[PDB]
């Protein structure tokens, strides 16, 4: 894949023009990294705390973590 | 109302005076009118009234009981003399106890009205078409549509704008919007407290909302950032209006009281800013049975406006607010809050227990569920 | 400037536009009001130049230059008659409505439900009114459907769906700026009414194997679709039908 | 409002290549030939 | 009438008609009336398709005898521009005729195109 | 996948389907009119009032 132009000429460009308009909202990351969910922790937040405690304590899992079990 | 009583539209007031407890009488004024504190009677209605409001003109009135809803026409067209303001009266049951209700006019004449009624149980239902089914003795069947979406009382329903869209907010933090052309939903969900109240702005861009925190946020359409933000002091109040959902009798129903005095220091280095304690609402903090105030905030004193907020203790905005069972989750409180000598430290101290009524297993011998 | 003759014009080359792009031009367009031109380019640049080729010390000067953030520019728009807005998108799934007086920029990220069907804010259209304005769903799947947003409160109000191979290759509102005429690839071409909500009728575009654009003009048409006189379709291969 | 007829020249070619200069149809009928050539009717 | 295979599916019609833009490409294809007489009564075509917006239909009604002759799957399209533009001609194609060869991407589609006018007959 | 279609007395078409829509189709054009989201799980079956005026679907 090859874009048209790179980010990082789109930001020289934006140092060469006049009034820039920022897109990515305040207080985000700019590269746009936001923190995705474990199904885990998606189930949790839905409200399914058997799927939750399923994922979590499955220790054949490679994803297995005591202290991931005590947050939960 | 502006209506016209010659050719002279002016101001007629409509109150809604109680004659007993559980009934009260409807009394429209004039300015003149008022000025000699005698009004024209309209209505009595005797199941425990709880609101009034009108369309644009004064041509239709809604009032509110607590299972009833009485629509009222005024009785002839264009209101030749003052002495013939009459209004013809239907009352019919909502299925619900009426937490709040918006009317749509559907129009330079009134042809119909579109009642959106949110109830104390949850639902929102609307009656599509009132006064061409109340204007023919015998009527047809008329049958709301019901939107159920809020667990808890739904405090407040506008219908948005153009009208395709039904606008709502309740106890769970959320902002929903009714599709309503189709039969989807789509929400704003996670806002610091309960949707106390909403407004839309005389265009059809903007939102403005009374959040339970004493705030208000004037939200612009699409873009969904507050363009108004304004806070206030946020501490525990005895409320006036008691609460939307202290209506039906819940697991724990939620008492207007104050527990225990608030947490507040005023800072050294700056003495303007107040350091003060509170939780997500006001009804969210007092929820629970106990003080559930996980956050500070920093409140100006020279100019009072509340500048900043923050987590002390463990909160999630973003989790449920209530357990699946029906009662609202607390949050551990922040009890002793002292703050330093040189303006640079701060110590806190917040305490959390689990709730009596989830212990159940823990008790062995002559232990009692408050000792576990 | 006359009326101009079926066999020849009198073109005139003047003072070209001096601020030149850094990639290809996705989109220009002209102020409804005034001699100002609105050029956007792929590499995240909208420039707004006035026309005035007895300019000095450039023809053509610069009002303002514009980038927009990791956005590039596939399509910028201005609306209504006035010209207050410029809305403007691309790859992303957002688009921006920039009002010329008091400046703000607001960003629309949501489309109401609707968000699964659009992956992409590129390809848009606004109403001559200036009230409605319709994007293409990037959903293909044998037919393409295009979600219709109220432009003062940018929220959907309709949703307009056609059968084809590909979706829609084009798209065009009508004159009166109620409803819209939508060219799908494969040669279904189906004229939509706003008020009604469902589509008027559909046609067929003469052994189009494929249409690629299509555009929508003149006055004095019929009266119940639009008020526009020609329809002009471009197909894949080559070959233009105006009707 | 009208405009300028566009014609093309190979057709009013055809219609005096039909025949020779003798013994073509007579000039009235040639001018209406010729007329509905160019004639902007619909 | 007498075009009695006909396609009138659209979804048959635009496979049909992409099928003939890539022997088009590949230079698998016969244009014309003449052209894809000659190549069913050579035995070189492998599918055959005539257009039935033909203004004296009669004119391309003897391709069905020589198909009929030499077992070759033959289907009608409804639009004889669309068959010429999507033969890439500029002109009205009236009947059209792909061919085989070895082994091909394009060999395997036409043996798939045939097995679906063989499901319209 | 269409689970369920039926026909309203006035022409239009009403249909089911696997995303537990109910899609309302125009009688003459046969485009569509309207896309009712009811279910979660796809309709698997529908039923039109004799006089077209209720219809009931059942997922």
């Amino acid at each position: 894949k090859r874009a048209a132009v790179s980010n990082k000429n789109m930001d020289l460009l934006g140092e060469s023009a006049d009034v820039i308009i920022p897109t990515a909202d305040p207080g985000t990351h700019p590269r746009g990294r936001r923190p995705k969910l474990k199904p885990w922790q998606k189930a949790f937040r839905q409200g399914r705390y058997a799927a939750a405690v399923d994922d979590v304590l499955n220790t054949t899992a490679p994803s297995y973590d005591p202290v991931i079990a005590l947050t939960l | 109302d502006a209506i016209e009583v010659a050719g002279k539209v002016d101001d007629v007031l409509l109150t809604l005076n109680r004659l007993t407890k559980s009934s009260a009488q409807i009394i429209a004024y004039n300015s003149k009118m008022l000025a000699t504190k005698t009004g024209k009677l309209l209505h009595t209605y005797d199941e425990s009234p709880q609101s009034l409001r009108s369309v644009a003109g004064g041509r239709a009135i809604v009032a509110a009981a607590k299972e009833a809803l009485h629509i009222g026409i005024l009785k002839t067209k264009k209101l030749a003399s003052w002495e013939e303001l009459a209004y013809r009266f239907v009352s019919f049951d909502v299925p619900d106890i009426i937490s709040t209700f918006d009317i749509r006019p559907i129009i330079a004449e009134l042809q119909d009205i579109d009642v959106a009624v949110g109830g104390a149980r949850g639902a929102i239902y609307v009656y599509s078409n009132l006064l061409a089914h109340l204007h023919t003795l015998r009527v047809g069947t008329i049958q709301p549509r019901k939107y159920h979406w809020h667990r808890r009382a739904v405090h407040s329903v506008k219908w948005s704008g153009d009208g395709n869209y039904l606008i709502s907010g309740g106890y769970e933090t959320v902002l929903v919007l009714w599709q309503l052309d189709t039969g989807r939903v789509d929400f704003l969900p996670h806002l610091s407290a309960a949707i106390e109240n909403i407004v839309v702005s005389p265009k059809g861009s903007a939102y403005a909302l009374h959040l339970d925190d004493n705030s208000a946020m004037v939200l612009s359409t699409a873009e969904m950032k507050p363009s108004m933000y304004v806070s206030g002091i946020q501490s525990l109040v005895l409320g006036d209006r008691p609460s939307k959902d202290a209506l039906v009798r819940r697991v724990w129903r939620p008492i207007d009281e104050i527990a225990s005095p608030l947490v507040a220091t005023i800072s050294p280095q700056n003495p303007s800013h107040m350091f003060l304690c509170v939780g997500n609402g006001q009804q969210a903090t007092v929820g629970g049975g106990a003080t559930s105030t996980p956050l500070v905030q920093v409140f100006d004193i020279s100019s009072f406006q509340g500048v900043a907020k923050q987590a002390i203790a463990r909160t999630n905005p973003t989790d449920v607010n209530i357990t699946s069972e029906g009662v609202p989750i607390i949050e551990p409180t922040a009890t002793k809050l002292a703050f330093s000598h040189d303006g640079k430290w701060l110590a806190s101290i917040d305490e959390w227990q689990p709730p009596e009524r989830d212990t159940e297993a823990y008790l062995t011998g002559s232990k009692t569920q408050s000792d576990a | 400037r006359r009326k101009l003759r079926p066999e020849t014009i009198d073109i005139q080359r003047t003072r070209d536009i001096p601020d030149t792009h850094k990639a290809a031009i996705s989109s220009l367009a002209f102020h409804p009001r005034y001699p100002i031109l609105l050029s956007s380019s792929t590499s995240s640049i909208m420039y707004l130049h006035k026309l005035d080729a007895s300019a000095y010390p450039t023809p053509n000067p610069l009002l303002t230059s514009v980038h927009v953030k990791r956005t590039d520019l596939r399509r910028a728009a201005f609306v209504g008659p006035d010209g207050g807005e410029i809305i403007f998108a691309g790859r992303r799934r957002y688009f921006h409505c920039w009002n010329l007086s008091s400046g703000l920029v607001k960003k629309v990220s949501k489309i109401q439900g609707h968000q699964k069907e659009q992956r992409t804010m590129e390809r848009f259209r606004v109403s001559p009114c200036g009230r409605y304005m319709a994007l293409v769903a990037s959903d293909k799947k044998g037919g393409g459907m295009l979600n219709i947003i109220n432009v003062g409160t940018m929220q959907w109000i309709a949703q307009a769906r056609i059968d084809g191979r590909h979706g829609v290759a084009d798209f065009a509102w009508w004159s009166d700026g109620n409803g819209l005429t939508i060219a799908g690839r494969d040669g279904q071409v189906t004229e939509w009414s706003m008020i009604t909500r469902r589509t008027v009728g559909i046609w067929r575009d003469e052994g189009s194997i494929g249409g690629t654009v299509m555009a929508l003009g003149g006055r004095n048409g019929p009266a119940e679709l639009g008020g526009d006189r020609w329809v002009a379709i471009g197909s894949n291969s080559g070959i233009l039908n105006v009707y | 409002d009208t405009h300028a007829v566009v014609v093309a020249p190979q057709r009013l070619a055809e219609i005096f290549n039909a025949a020779p200069a003798f013994a073509m149809p007579p000039i009235e009928d040639v001018f209406y030939q010729v007329a509905s050539l160019f004639s902007t009717k619909p | 009438s007498a075009a009695w295979p006909k396609a009138e599916d659209p979804a048959l019609v635009q496979e049909l008609l992409d099928c003939v833009q890539q022997a088009s490409h590949y230079r698998q294809l016969k244009k014309g009336a003449n052209e894809t007489t000659k190549s069913v009564n050579r035995g070189t075509s492998e599918l055959v398709i005539l257009a039935a917006d033909t203004q004296p239909l009669s004119i391309v009604l003897h391709i069905p005898l020589i198909c009929e002759e030499k077992n070759v799957p033959y289907v009608y399209v409804p639009s004889k521009v669309a068959l010429g533009r999507a033969c890439g001609v500029s002109r009205a194609v009236i009947a059209v005729s792909l061919t085989s060869n070895e082994a091909s991407d394009l060999n395997s589609k036409i043996r798939a195109l045939r097995d679906k006018v063989e499901r319209l007959a | 996948i269409v689970w369920a279609v039926k026909c309203l007395p006035n022409g239009d078409i009403v249909s089911g389907d696997s995303t537990g829509q109910v899609c309302i189709w125009d009688g003459k054009t046969y485009t569509q009119a309207q896309r009712i989201q009811s279910h979660t799980q796809d309709v698997l079956c529908l039923s039109v009032s004799a006089d077209g005026s209720k219809i009931i679907s059942g997922g």
